RNA sequence: CUCUGAGGAUCUCAGAACUGAAGCGGACAAAGGUAAUCCGA
RNA sequence: UCCUAAGACAUAGGUUAACUCCUUGCAAUACAAGAAGACAUUCGUUUUCGUUGUCAAAAGGGAAUGAGGUUAAUAUUCCUCAAGCUGGACGUGGUAUAGAGCGGUAACGCAAAGAAACCCGGAGACGUCAGCAGGUGUCACUGGAAGAGUUAUCUUUUCUUUUUAACAUACUAUGGCCAUGAAAUUGGAUUAUCCAGAGAUAUCGGCUGUAUGUAUGGCAGAGCAGCUCAGAGCUGUCAGUUGCGCACCUGAUGACCCUUGAAAAUCUGGGGGAGACAUAAUUUCACGCCAGUUCGUACCCAUAACCGCAUCAGGUCUCCA
């Protein structure tokens, strides 16, 4: 049974301090420091809270390292909104202007 | 370390201080290019691709065998 | 260690005098249940996929196993054979009608039990 | 009750083209062996003409006017059927070629339309009931 | 200790028989009860 | 070291004989306090936007590294080998445009595909408990090979080794979406809940998200185990199975509150299209060139390196089993 040693001078077990046991070519079982998981990207509209598709879930840093693709999608709000919200936006805007004009002609 | 399946890209890389490292294993052979940020390996099974690639070693690149 | 596991597998060393923990402690009920449920549902799925059962039968049987009506997988099987054999229409019956249905079902059963015998002889 | 007609302006809802305006060239109730669902063939403004000042210059005012059209097939369900209609702006039956579309000629139709639209837009006649609509066709929608 | 049956996939449970200085949670581990009275819930 | 917290202190203003004292992030009991750009490139000129500070975390947030080897004493630091990150600056190829990629009905896709003010986002960014599922490590078992223990008797025996780092490419992964079609003899589904005409189930359907997964590269050349030779040499490191087992991590849930569980720096996306530009202009593609400063890294962390007048039966916060 192999036992491990923290490698960092932080002996306290903290979400940021997690460790994983790796088996080396040497035959050693070594602590390797595991990173933290992050929350998936959600659509930004009010009360929506939908998981966006086609965007990478990545720790904030690695976001500078990835390809344009993972940072984005091809819609009108590709990154910020989901389709449903896009759609409802379109529709709402169009119909609202229609009612606007109608009120305009009814005023003139 | 990257590995290459298609000889073409490999040959574009060794055509691009250049030395080539070839090493023998029982069932396979490997050809190895050193480049700034990557070590390129190329494996083949059959002797044909083998000899053909040994042929492919240019005057610019020197061949080391382990 | 191995020799003991041997005898334990032959069943020589398990007894009441050898048991320190609760029945529930050794193996928790919940596991036994999950295992049974999972078995029953895997079965109902094989059957509903093979057309042997229909969505109504599936549902009724699913809620059947949810209700601990079937101890065995063998028993769920027997009761599926029953839903198939008995017409699933058991509603609005006069006792004359149910007597008749009973005897029709008994006849069927006997019949097929007979065939299931004869086919093993010739093979 | 049905309005699918050649010349009706519709908005695309979801798609890379979502949010854009376009006109119905053709409508296939149930579609081809190729597209087995209800769809419409459409020609629309991909990039709209940018705003033009009364203070700009010649080259400015001309460049500003550039339009980039697109021709797309869209499931009717992805469409918002605008009540605005422009039938006469061009002959789309003529310029939209089933051939050219399937034939790897896409860019050709592109050019043709670019030409047509750009021409029409500066040529917009202010008294045309056709024009009140035309403007809206080249209009930019706000989400 | 010697057998028997039941629960599952592409380890639990129950029966019977035989055998010992009637012993067998054999170490380890591991509540003594009951009925009243007074306080404080 | 940077960031913010509970907090704290200047500055400004006021109080005191005076010392001292009172306010300040939701920043002021204050307030003619700032930042940026460009040309200039000093000033100056000029333009734009603007109310005003700092310190407090060696368990919180937090750009990127690993395996092997080495010393008498250091090593994720040195050596060897293999990687990544940020900031520079051009070189060579390549994307895009006479305005600014292409494909799919759609989810979405693809080395790359123009831009300022301005306004909004995402991640960072989070409680406790309960059970379910998966992965890693460990433990167990199976055939093969090398070594070792036992051998009066028995034992095709008993033990041992049988390893794979970060990182690269491709695939799979508990969820969510998109079509097509709509469900009553209602169905679907979990251990548990729970979902559906506000579109369930279902299709040789499709898209997408997470590996402590698989394959190959790394890589065997290393490590490990044996056997020789007199520092060199040779051989093998192979192929399977299962677990309500255990520790950790992840995934999808559930329960709970007169409790409801930080913030900032940092990385990134969207809406907008004022400007810039023909020998031109601008662009999250490849491959190449340059740099990474300062301080801490020994050793004890306790029935003898700490505090208990001590080499004291006391006391003193964690991880691996
Ligand atoms: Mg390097
Ligand atoms: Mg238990
Ligand atoms: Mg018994
Ligand atoms: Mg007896
Ligand atoms: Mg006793
Ligand atoms: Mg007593
Ligand atoms: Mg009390
Ligand atoms: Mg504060
Ligand atoms: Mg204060
Ligand atoms: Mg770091
Ligand atoms: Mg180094
Ligand atoms: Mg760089
Ligand atoms: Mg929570
Ligand atoms: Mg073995
Ligand atoms: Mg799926
Ligand atoms: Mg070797
Ligand atoms: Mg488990
Ligand atoms: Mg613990
Ligand atoms: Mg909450
Ligand atoms: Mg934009
Ligand atoms: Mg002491
Ligand atoms: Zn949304």
């Amino acid at each position: 049974a192999q036992r491990i040693t923290y490698r960092r001078r932080c002996s306290y077990n903290t979400r940021s301090n997690k460790v994983r046991k790796v088996k080396t070519p040497g035959g050693r079982l070594v602590a390797q420091y595991v990173k933290k998981v992050v929350n998936y990207t959600k659509c930004s509209e009010a009360g929506c809270n939908v998981a966006l598709n086609g965007i990478a879930q990545v720790r904030p840093a690695e976001y500078a390292t990835i390809a344009r693709s993972a940072k984005t999608v091809s819609r009108v709000y590709g990154g910020e909104l989901c389709h449903t919200c896009v759609r409802s936006r379109i529709i709402r805007a169009f119909l609202t202007e229609e009612v606007k004009i109608v009120k305009r002609k009814m005023i003139s | 370390p990257k590995e290459i399946t298609d000889i073409k890209k490999f040959m574009k890389l060794w055509q691009n201080k250049k030395v080539v490292y070839v090493k023998t294993n029982k069932r396979i052979t490997k050809f190895k290019l050193r480049g700034k940020k990557y070590l390129y390996t190329f494996k083949t099974a059959d002797p044909k691709i083998a000899k053909g690639i040994k042929d492919a070693i240019p005057a610019t690149y020197s061949k080391i065998e382990i | 260690a191995r020799a003991f596991l041997e005898a334990k597998r032959k069943g020589r060393h398990t007894g009441s005098g050898k048991r320190k923990g609760t029945r529930n402690a050794r193996m928790p009920t919940k596991v036994l249940w999950m295992r049974r449920q999972r078995v029953l549902r895997r079965l109902l799925r094989k059957y509903r996929a093979a057309k042997k059962i229909d969505k109504h039968q599936y549902h009724e049987f699913y809620l059947g196993s949810k209700g601990n009506l079937y101890k065995n997988k063998t028993v769920l099987i027997e009761a599926i054979h029953v839903s198939k054999a008995d017409k699933i229409k058991s509603d609005k019956l006069t006792s004359q009608q149910e007597a008749r249905r009973a005897k029709n079902t008994a006849s069927r059963a006997k019949r097929n039990e007979k065939a299931q015998i004869v086919a093993k002889v010739d093979v | 009750a049905k309005f699918l007609k050649y010349g009706r302006v519709v908005i695309l809802l979801q798609g890379r083209f979502a949010g854009k305006k376009a006109v119905i060239v053709k409508s296939s109730e149930d579609g081809t062996k190729d597209r087995k669902f209800g769809h419409v063939l459409v020609a629309g403004v991909e990039r709209s003409p940018k705003k033009v000042t009364k203070r700009m210059g010649s080259k400015k005012i001309q460049k500003r006017t550039s339009v980039k059209p697109f021709i797309k097939y869209v499931n009717l369900n992805h469409i918002m059927p605008t009540r605005y209609s422009v039938k006469e702006l061009c002959d789309f039956k003529e310029l939209v070629k089933e051939d050219k579309i399937k034939n790897n000629a896409k860019s050709e139709v592109r050019d043709t339309l670019k030409k047509v639209f750009v021409e029409k837009y500066r040529t917009i006649n202010p008294e045309e009931k056709s024009a009140s609509h035309t403007k809206f066709f080249f209009s930019k929608l706000r989400f």
